[PDB]
């Protein structure tokens, strides 16, 4: 809802526009285009942007899922999610790689079911796993 | 319905030509008595108000007022008998 | 040659 | 960098022709008519965000002239500009209709976005538990406020003429309002 | 430094004479290696001697699209006084495009304006339609001037009603009418045409038109 | 730009134009018999005409 | 290598004939009509009709072993129209289309020195 | 003028190529792996059927060709075509 | 005191080549391609 | 080869090869090894089914590394080019070095820098494109100059014809198999004789040896671990350690450093050498330190597409930041910004991984995972 507000020469009419009608009577008679071209923005929007600066392989927030799943421990990563943005936890929250054996997925579910416990932060906690599901 | 009978500045393949690609300048009219109503709105009720009044005031655009909270959804402002 |  | 009014930036760097201040890159803005209103700049992302007197701003990348985006808040000048310390976030306000955006162009995110009452307010009302304040202008328009948050969630412009008295009913969730255009 | 001063390239491009012997596969079969891997055309339209000046004068404008959207090789002969078109064979595309180039030139011929007449290259679909006063009545003298009168009306006016309704042009040459369109939309001008010379006034035709352009609108 | 251009009502371009400066030109004066014309410009320049 | 017909054209206001032949005309190779190629009498000389009827024409052509044709254009003349109408231009178009060589092209309408009366009578005809 | 190779046991179309002029003479070879098309501008064509890929393009007849023969063994070095 | 600015004399020079261009006599071409030689795609 | 015995079985649906009962069984570590180099080879997928690629190498008679090179090799007409490199590393070196002939008299030390120099034109940092570049030289030497181009240039003349031969019979495994004519093929001299290669031509090779060697690419240690290994201007080019790709991590790391050779072109560069650098084999022979057969170098987003088509190169989550927007089609497509790893996960700390620089992809999600399609 925050989203803003928005020939050739040789042109091919026939039929009854163009006086054929005997055409019709015998019975002969683009958004593919418009999806092609929109294609052509994809591509146009990458080239726009061609920044090079070196970044690292794993997100801020996916290195402490990782190292929590290892340590047993998440309240590294559950002290980032309180205080990520609401954009960057929905982003986060998405972006949990969906392939198996589901890693991922089980470790937020581990760090989320720690964070119930804390009886601390419960409505957020909640909501992540409502976004989970989502 | 009233048929020209001057000569048409569009050439034949013109006439085609758009056919390839409730009026504008019936709402180009209707712009225009919406802003005359509303200068002389304005006039009039400056001469009979007791308190001040002040004067009535491509690329995307921001809509800054909005009917209905951004966290609402369109669907959620249907009723069940009306689904 | 063009090698050479 | 400066700036003009026409439209026009120009790059300056001290150079050898012994050395001096000089132009050596000149950029536009092709606007068609729209004059440059306010202008801003944050040095370390290096981001130019200029309001036009159309209603509309454009962000850049300085030195290459990248326009990042190009947005309009409406048909009246943007009076001020401002960036945030970070550079993240941007504030626009139009002062014809006391307009005021903060727009996230990182997320393309809106954190404040609120437009106030052309005319002087004639009525308001409260929620009957006091969460919500309703407000009615010589306008017509009718907006709905948050006492906690003090920003408007909706605005409704049903009326014609200017919107007399608003009411609430003890149940709460219905909000009645008269008009002088004729209509309850 | 100016006084205000304070106190690898990664590569862009990324990977994405028949032989004179047989050879025999296992069934016997025989096995060779691959073998090594529009027409000429003229036309000519001879230009009557009141279309020279307009020819002329409207060349620059005639030669481009046959040249370049037709691709086809032009010259007007001045012994001759006729308009030449040739299919290159290593540049023409287009089996159609000589006859059609052909048609266009024609329609010049016959007393269309340019704009006109390159709707014949443009569309596939326009025909011109030509008869003369004398078929449809032996009209003499006067009363053969008053049906072309008839037909033009006051400042055109009729003629221009009968283009705008049925969405055709109209060439009134002397006795002679040239009729350019569709074909169902030049049999509809030919039948208000007709009623004129028949003698019917342009009032009544006009309204019959009106009758017509309400339809082909809503079809 | 440091040009002084010269007008007449019936014309619609300036009859004439002098650059007189490398910068805006803030002043301009002319002598009782029009022979004679000067100029400053905002670069510490001034200059005498014979125009 | 190229071995030439006559294609003789024949638009009627009601039909169009498209008929190719030898040189000398007394030998017929293919004659197709417009009405041959339609449903409804309406439709027998459209320009529609008269381009089914030239591409049949075409291939039985090509066939026998003519690959160039004369054009010989004609409307019914006589009392009547002398100019060949949109149908027979349609099958001009399509034999130009059809790969055929397209050698020379007249008009060969039957023009009266002198006509007998016209059928309409004193009032004219063809409302 | 397609030239369209057909599998009966597949029951698909396997091939489908472009010849330079209609063609009403086809000959198969006895081996039944090579196709001579005749047309009527006098060239002469043959495909292999299995690989489908044109092997030979005669250009030397000047009438329509109206006739097609294929000569041919099982491991042999001696194929002609009348 | 220092004074820095945009090059007055190179754009005074544009605008009196452009003023020079334009009152000065001109060579049209009128010639008419196809007229009587041959003339497209080909030569 | 033993991959040569696994691709064949994989062609076969054997999919147990470890517990498969040979009458005379290879080692497990070999089987293992060898699965996974046809895994990088793109012959088998994630699940070690065989593939397309894989299906095409199987009728090759050839080890399966150049059954690879020769397959990605048909485009821009470089598979003349191609042919006679596999050719040449198929029978042998045929440069005689200047510590063979005892002279690392100073006339012939100069002559010898001469021939070198001479056919180093095509490539400063390439060693197999001097291979390309004698052997290709060879078509143009007519009978009667052969044994003086020998002496001359200080080849070896029995290994040079060899190569020529076999030059002829590779282009036939290879037009028989690609080229819808199978069996009808015949090579001609003219066929393998060819001009120059252009500079687009000669970046589209090193891709080329890149898809069969791919496992076999070791980056410059200072770019991995700075400060590490001591690197300056003045050291020796000979001096400048490499770690291969897959090599295990050491509790120091100065073990698992690989060097140039004293012979290869890049010795006598001068300047420093490249980061990505692919290697035909490691040689311990030699004390001084292991030493690198190299091939050439390749650049980052060449070497990914490369990787690409094997499991030796991954992928991360889309990129966000200023200008990262990630374009989104459908639910099942998107475009965005990512930052390849090459090697091993940042998860194992066993093997070497390395980051290559982020470029936009087109990413279509298939079995729940974003798998690449192509490059932007
Ligand atoms: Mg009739």
């Amino acid at each position: 809802r925050s989203k803003p507000k928005e020939l050739p020469f040789f042109l091919q009419l026939s039929g009854e526009k163009v006086g054929d009608e005997a055409s019709v009577r015998e019975g002969i008679a683009h958004r593919r285009d418009q999806e092609a071209q929109k294609k052509l923005d994809a591509e146009e929007q990458m080239n726009k942007f061609k920044v090079t600066g070196r970044l690292g392989f794993e997100s801020h927030f996916t290195k402490q899922l990782r190292e929590g799943s290892q340590s047993k421990d998440y309240s590294s990563l559950l002290a980032t999610l309180i205080n990520f943005s609401p954009a960057a936890v929905d982003l986060e929250i998405r972006s949990l790689n969906s392939f198996e054996p589901f890693d991922e997925i089980v470790w937020f579910i581990d760090a989320l079911t720690q964070g119930l416990k804390s009886n601390k932060n419960f409505e957020l906690y909640e909501t992540f796993m409502s976004l989970l599901f989502k | 319905f009233e048929l020209s009978d001057v000569k048409s500045s569009k050439s034949l393949a013109e006439i085609y030509e758009d056919d390839y690609t409730l009026s504008e300048e019936l709402q180009k009219a209707h712009s225009e008595i919406s802003e005359l109503y509303a200068n002389l709105v304005y006039k009039l009720d400056v001469l009979s108000s007791v308190h001040f009044v002040p004067k009535p005031a491509e690329t995307p655009t921001i809509s800054m007022e909005d009917a209905q909270p951004l966290y609402m959804s369109n669907a959620s402002s249907l009723a069940p008998q009306e689904i | 040659n063009p090698w050479l | 960098y400066t700036v003009s009014k026409d439209g026009a930036v120009f790059v300056w760097e001290f150079t050898k022709r012994k050395y001096s201040w000089r132009i050596t890159k000149k950029h536009f803005f092709y606007a068609n008519q729209a004059k440059v209103k306010c202008v801003t700049f944050h040095p370390a992302t290096r981001l130019l965000a200029v309001g036009f007197t159309s209603g509309e701003f454009r962000l850049y990348d300085l030195p290459d002239f990248t326009l990042i985006q190009q947005l309009s808040m409406g048909q009246n000048p943007v009076n001020t500009v401002s960036v945030n310390q970070t550079g993240e976030w941007l504030a626009f306000g139009s002062s014809k209709l006391g307009q005021l955006l903060v727009y996230e162009w990182q997320s393309e995110s809106y954190i404040l976005k609120q437009q106030g009452h052309f005319d002087s307010t004639n009525s308001l009302a409260y929620s009957p538990d006091g969460s919500r304040v309703v407000t009615a202008s010589e306008d017509g328009k009718i907006k709905v406020w948050d006492i906690t948050s003090g920003f408007c969630l909706a605005t409704f412009e049903e009326h014609t003429s200017s919107v007399t008295a608003v009411q609430f009913a003890k149940r709460g969730q219905v909000m009645f309002s008269s008009s002088l255009d004729g209509t309850v | 430094v100016a006084p205000t001063a304070l106190k690898d390239d990664d590569d862009d491009v990324l990977l994405d004479h028949e032989s004179k012997t047989v050879v025999v596969d296992d069934q016997g079969k025989p096995r060779f290696t691959s073998a090594s891997k529009i027409k000429f055309e003229s036309r000519k339209i001879m230009v009557p001697p009141h279309r020279m000046t307009p020819l002329r004068n409207s060349w620059t404008k005639i030669y481009p699209p046959l040249v370049e959207h037709l691709k086809l090789q032009v010259r007007m002969n001045l012994k001759t006084k006729s308009v030449e078109l040739r299919t290159n064979p290593k540049f023409t595309t287009d089996p159609g495009a000589l006859q059609k180039g052909a048609d266009f030139i024609k329609a010049f011929t016959l007393g269309f304006d340019l704009d006109d007449s390159i709707a014949l290259l443009r569309l596939d679909d326009l025909y011109i339609e030509t008869f003369e006063v004398k078929d449809v009545k032996t009209l003499t003298g006067d009363h053969l001037s008053r049906a072309i009168g008839r037909i033009a009306g006051k400042d055109g006016k009729t003629k221009f009603a009968i283009e705008n309704a049925t969405r055709t042009r109209i060439v009134l040459a002397d006795s002679k009418i040239h009729i350019l369109g569709g074909f169902t939309h030049i049999r509809m001008a030919r039948e208000s045409v007709v009623s004129l010379i028949l003698g019917s006034p342009p009032g009544k035709v006009y309204g019959n038109l009106r009758t017509v352009a309400s339809r082909l609108k809503e079809r | 730009n440091g040009t002084v251009s010269l007008w007449s009502p019936s014309m619609p371009e300036p009859l004439v134009k002098l650059l007189s400066a490398r910068g805006p030109v803030n002043s301009i004066a002319i002598d009782r018999s029009g022979y004679y014309m000067a100029t400053t410009g905002a670069d510490r320049s001034m200059k005498i005409w014979d125009i | 290598s190229q071995v030439f017909g006559v294609a003789r054209i024949y638009a009627s206001f009601n039909d169009t004939f498209v008929h190719v032949t030898d040189l000398s005309g007394k030998e017929t190779i293919a004659r197709v009509t417009g009405g041959m190629k339609v449903k409804a009498d309406r439709d027998e000389s459209s320009p529609y009709a008269a381009m089914l009827a030239a591409q049949d024409v075409a291939a039985k052509c090509k066939e026998v072993g003519i690959t160039a044709v004369h054009v010989k254009i004609r409307a019914t003349g006589g009392t009547r129209t002398k100019t060949p109408g949109p149908g027979g231009q349609a099958a001009l178009r399509a034999l130009a289309r059809s790969g055929l060589r397209i050698g020379r092209i007249e008009d060969v309408t039957p023009v009266p020195s002198d006509s007998t009366r016209k059928k309409g009578g004193r009032r004219g005809r063809r409302l | 003028q397609l030239l369209k190779i057909f599998h009966l046991k597949t029951g698909k179309v396997v091939r489908s190529m472009k010849i330079s002029s209609p063609s009403y003479i086809l000959d198969a070879d006895s081996t039944s792996t090579l196709l001579a098309v005749g047309g009527t501008d006098g060239s002469i064509i043959v495909v292999d059927i299995e690989n489908g890929y044109i092997t030979h393009s005669f250009k030397g007849h000047g009438g329509t060709i109206s006739s097609l023969k294929f000569y041919g063994q099982l491991n042999s070095k001696i194929w002609l075509l009348a | 005191e220092a004074f820095a600015g945009d090059d007055v004399v190179a754009e005074f020079q544009e605008e009196k080549k452009r003023v020079i261009d334009d009152e000065d006599d001109k060579e049209v071409d009128t010639t008419l391609p196809g007229w009587g030689e041959w003339a497209g795609a080909g030569s | 080869p033993v991959e040569s015995i696994v691709l064949q079985m994989k062609s076969m649906a054997i999919h147990n090869i470890i517990n498969f009962p040979f009458p005379t069984p290879p080692d497990r570590v070999a089987l293992s090894k060898a699965i996974q180099l046809l895994q990088y080879l793109g012959a088998l997928d994630n699940k070690e089914m065989i593939t397309e690629d894989g299906k095409k190498m199987s009728l090759f008679p050839l080890s399966p590394r150049f059954s690879k090179m020769l397959l990605v090799s048909d485009e821009k007409a470089c598979l003349p080019y191609i042919v006679a490199i596999v050719s040449a590393l198929s029978v042998g070196d045929p440069f005689i070095n200047e510590f063979e002939l005892g002279i690392n008299k100073k006339e012939l030390r100069s002559k010898f820098y001469k021939s070198r120099s001479q056919f180093s034109k095509l490539d400063k940092f390439s060693d197999v494109f001097r291979l390309l570049s004698v052997v290709s030289a060879m078509d143009y030497v007519p009978k009667e100059q052969k044994e003086i181009f020998m002496k001359k240039n200080f080849l070896r003349g029995k290994l040079m014809e060899e190569i020529v031969k076999l030059r002829k019979q590779l282009m036939y495994i290879i037009k028989s198999n690609t080229s819808k004519e199978n069996i009808a093929v015949v090579i001609r001299n003219e066929d393998l004789k060819s001009d120059i290669p252009s500079v687009i031509q000669i970046k589209l090779l090193k891709q080329m040896i890149c898809a069969g060697f791919v496992d076999h690419v070791a980056v410059r240690a200072d770019v991995l671990f700075p400060d590490d290994a001591k690197i300056t201007n003045r050291t020796s080019i000979i001096n400048i350690p490499y770690i291969p790709v897959l090599a295990t991590r050491t509790p120091n790391i100065e073990d698992c450093f690989v060097y140039i050779h004293p012979t290869s072109i890049l010795n006598n560069l001068g300047e420093m050498p490249p980061k990505y650098m692919l290697y035909y084999s490691l040689h311990l022979g030699g004390n001084n330190k292991t030493r690198m057969n190299t091939l050439c170098d390749i650049a980052s987003t060449p070497l990914a597409n490369i990787a690409r088509k094997g499991l030796l190169l991954t992928y991360s989550k889309p990129l966000t930041g200023q200008g990262l927007k990630t374009v989104n089609l459908s639910p099942t497509e998107r475009y965005c910004y990512v930052v390849p790893r090459f090697g091993s996960t940042v998860d194992n700390d066993l093997k070497i991984g390395w980051d290559l620089n982020p470029i936009a992809v087109h990413q279509k999600k298939q079995k729940g995972q974003w798998t690449v399609i192509k490059f932007i």
